[PDB]
């Protein structure tokens, strides 16, 4: 709602950060093993940006991955219908 | 001490040993722990990585596979379980605290292993004060003489640290399964004896600490 | 840091003819190259930006070319108003870093110096002290040897040569030569005398002022 | 509203291609560093375009990204919200 | 396995004067170099970490340099406290991996 | 122009000193300025930039930083403090103003450091007429000898800059701690001493410039 579909984007953002650390380690060659640009790569990811610099390369982390597209997305696709709104109807008035 | 593991295991080839680390500090979810191997002379091998809370390890790929690392999460303390050993695995072994942000913050003192059939040995202290007729110059040097223990190592300690002005302890030498090495500390000849100067030699392997006392030659 | 590597260090072209610089980089860096000039005593003069562009007020003579890691100044046509240090300079990654730099040098036809002697005047000797000094102007190539002779006797010391980088007029050389003595030394010596021997004459040009 | 979203949009574009500037320089490595290339890189940004040639290394960097991210791609998801009301029925008539 | 190369692998100096370890890279790891100092018969300790940022606790004399693949460690001037291994730690790819390090004499 | 700083500085080794950059022209919010350093004989070796109207400033990473940068936004001029110096920090100081695109548009003409102990001297300039007995050619040489004088450097100059044709000025040469250089012009025999020729040296390490006129010899 309000903002209730950010909440839920930020759980999956975290959450997402971590399974990713804890995918991706132990593959050789994943660039996507500290916490910090695991927090990044899935605002990268959420945000459809693809910058490219960071993603998965194991099969768990694909699969956080489109969990993070599909929880993200529909929350982005819910922040921003708001954003939208709120701000839109303020310079409106 | 952050990271707190034992000093020194000794192991028979083939034989298993578990090593230990406990952390005090903080216990963080994200916290993993680090294990690096440093053969003597060489440089650091990591080795095996594992985060305690959650469970999972990720060991070094181009190794032969020889640990495999546990945790105790209500504890703080986590296990390396090397399993049958040869004489190409004796080093010291680390355990390090990576944040999750990359780098080692944490470093354990480290766990010396020695991998060899011999017996295990405490440490014969003797010391080493100088001569009857040696003239006094304005510091005075004397020391203490570790010989014949087994396994490695020996901390040496000069008044239990307090006086760490100017010692040397020299490396072990080996010979017929048996270690020696000596310490040398410098005073003013004016302190001493005035002041009272002693040696103490911990030796882990054996759980010995001993304390000698460097008298005039009485 | 980006790692811009210019060789050559120096460039020898005659006058009149094409010349390039080539700036090779550590990685590629796209086209943010840019080119500058320096002469001796001036600060650098931006020539060329992003590797093609031209600056406005900068001669047709100079034109820019490459991209990626190999880059390249060049000058169609050279004259000797050109004898300059040329540095590159990559803004593509931070931070900017440049280049070692080539400096461009001019074979032309060879030149004999004008020679010129001058007495210390007047107004140095009221103190305590007397330099001659000998002018050495405009010759190519820029080996020369000087010789002082007082009353035809070789005086090998108390001798200060300066040399100019390559003059950006003409492409020719010279070079000066204080003699430090004292006002008590120049007044016990009656003449003073200049000798070069350089490429062009094998007799040595001799220029000799008396103060008699 | 009818070209009010899109001119926030653009103090984004602007002010994100400004600040990404002050934010990247000094980090070494970051190609995002001149005026020019930071208003292109945060158009690739704001229309998730996703070329990947530039993009921020430094924290304050991605932080300015996010920032563009949200605010442009609100801005855009309302920009086209409306090329696409007035253009379809300008061509429904 | 990324592989770390410092050259060369010993450096004498006399004190006082600035010293330069080079770490360099088999790819590309960005600021992901952390040096660490080891002495004798002692564990080793992070001196810098992500190639330029400094860690408290350690001298204003160390300096950290570098990004990509060529990377440098620093000391605006030496003293003989500082002789020891010096070795460097990428965390940009799996697995962390170790240069082989530089030991420093005077 | 665009881009104006001080000619040379001498400081003692060990003390700092402050650069400045006034910068007439345009002084756009997005502009940056920049420090480039010359050592003698060699390139130029970037050191720092900094953004005055919004404050924040970058140093080059890999050199030992001494230098901090500031700025006066109302004024115009920006500041450089280099502090504890060496004789490995003399050479030329450029400041440079880049537009936000990358590349160096403007230059100020550099202001020359010497880091010695030694004291300043002004320079001692002497005519240099040609002898009472030379033979006139078609052009005629004279110059003047600027002697003894520190720190460097020496701005030389003929009728004030108005005759530029035929000039060279030799590089000074050091000794005891004083310097020496000399400058060389050529004009028709015909028009000199029919038109009056001076020489004029500018030193700006101690704020002294003088003007010599070369007569005939009286
Ligand atoms: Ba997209
Ligand atoms: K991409």
């Amino acid at each position: 709602a309000a903002g209730a579909a950010t909440v839920l984007l930020v759980i999956v953002l975290l959450a997402g950060s971590y399974l990713a650390v804890l995918a991706e380690r132990g593959a050789p060659g994943a660039q996507l093993i500290t916490y910090p640009r695991a927090l990044w790569w899935s605002v990268e990811t959420a945000t459809t940006v693809g910058y490219g610099d960071l993603y998965p390369v194991t099969l768990w982390g694909r699969l956080v991955a489109v969990v993070v597209m599909v929880a993200g997305i529909t929350s982005f696709g819910l922040v921003t219908a708001a954003l939208a709104t709120w701000f839109v109807g303020r310079e409106q008035e | 001490v952050q990271l707190q593991q034992p000093g020194a295991e000794l192991v028979k080839p083939g034989a298993s040993v578990k090593l230990s680390c406990k952390a005090s500090g903080y216990t963080f979810t994200s916290d993993w722990i680090h294990w690096v191997k440093q053969r003597p002379g060489h440089g650091l091998e990591w080795i095996g990585e594992i985060i305690p809370s959650y469970g999972r390890a990720n060991y070094n790929e181009k190794i032969q596979k020889k640990a495999t690392l546990t945790a105790d999460k209500s504890s703080s303390t986590a296990f390396m379980q090397l399993s049958s050993l040869t004489s190409e695995d004796s080093a010291v072994y680390y355990c390090a605290r990576e944040r999750g942000d990359g780098y080692f913050a944490v470093w354990g003192a480290g766990t010396t292993v020695t991998v060899s059939s011999a017996k295990t040995t405490p440490p014969s202290v003797y010391p080493l004060a100088p001569g009857s007729a040696a003239q006094t110059n304005s510091m005075v040097t004397l020391g203490c003489l570790v010989k014949g223990y087994f396994p490695e190592p020996v901390t040496v300690t000069w008044n239990s640290g307090s006086l760490s002005s100017g010692v040397h302890t020299f490396p072990a030498v080996l010979q017929s399964d048996l270690y020696t090495l000596s310490s040398s500390v410098t005073v003013p000849s004016s302190s001493w004896p005035s002041e009272t100067v002693t040696c103490n030699v911990a030796h882990p392997a054996s759980s010995t600490k001993v304390d000698k006392k460097i008298v005039p030659r009485d | 840091d980006i790692l811009l590597t210019q060789s050559p260090a120096i460039l020898s072209v005659s006058p009149g003819e094409r010349v390039s610089f080539s700036c090779r980089a550590s990685q590629s860096i796209g086209t943010d190259i840019h080119w500058y000039q320096q002469r001796t005593n001036g600060s650098p003069r931006l020539l060329i930006k992003y590797a093609s562009e031209s600056i406005s007020g900068i001669p047709s003579r100079f034109s820019g070319s490459g991209s990626g890691t190999d880059f390249t100044l060049s000058i169609n046509s050279v004259e000797s108003e050109d004898i300059a240090n040329y540095y590159c300079q990559q803004s593509n990654r931070w931070p900017f870093t440049f280049g070692s730099g080539t400096k461009l040098e001019i074979k032309r036809a060879d030149a004999a110096p004008t020679v010129s002697i001058f007495p210390p005047s007047s107004e140095q000797l009221t103190s305590g002290g007397a330099s001659v000094v000998c002018f050495l102007n405009n010759f190519y190539p820029k080996d020369i040897n000087v010789k002082w002779k007082i009353d035809g006797s070789e005086r090998q010391n108390g001798v200060l040569n300066s040399w100019t980088d390559q003059d950006s007029k003409d492409s020719t050389y010279s070079m000066s030569s204080t003699l430090t003595l004292t006002k008590d030394e120049y007044e016990r010596h009656n003449s003073y005398t200049c000798e070069a021997t350089h490429k062009t004459s094998t007799s040595p040009i001799v220029k000799s002022f008396n103060r008699n």
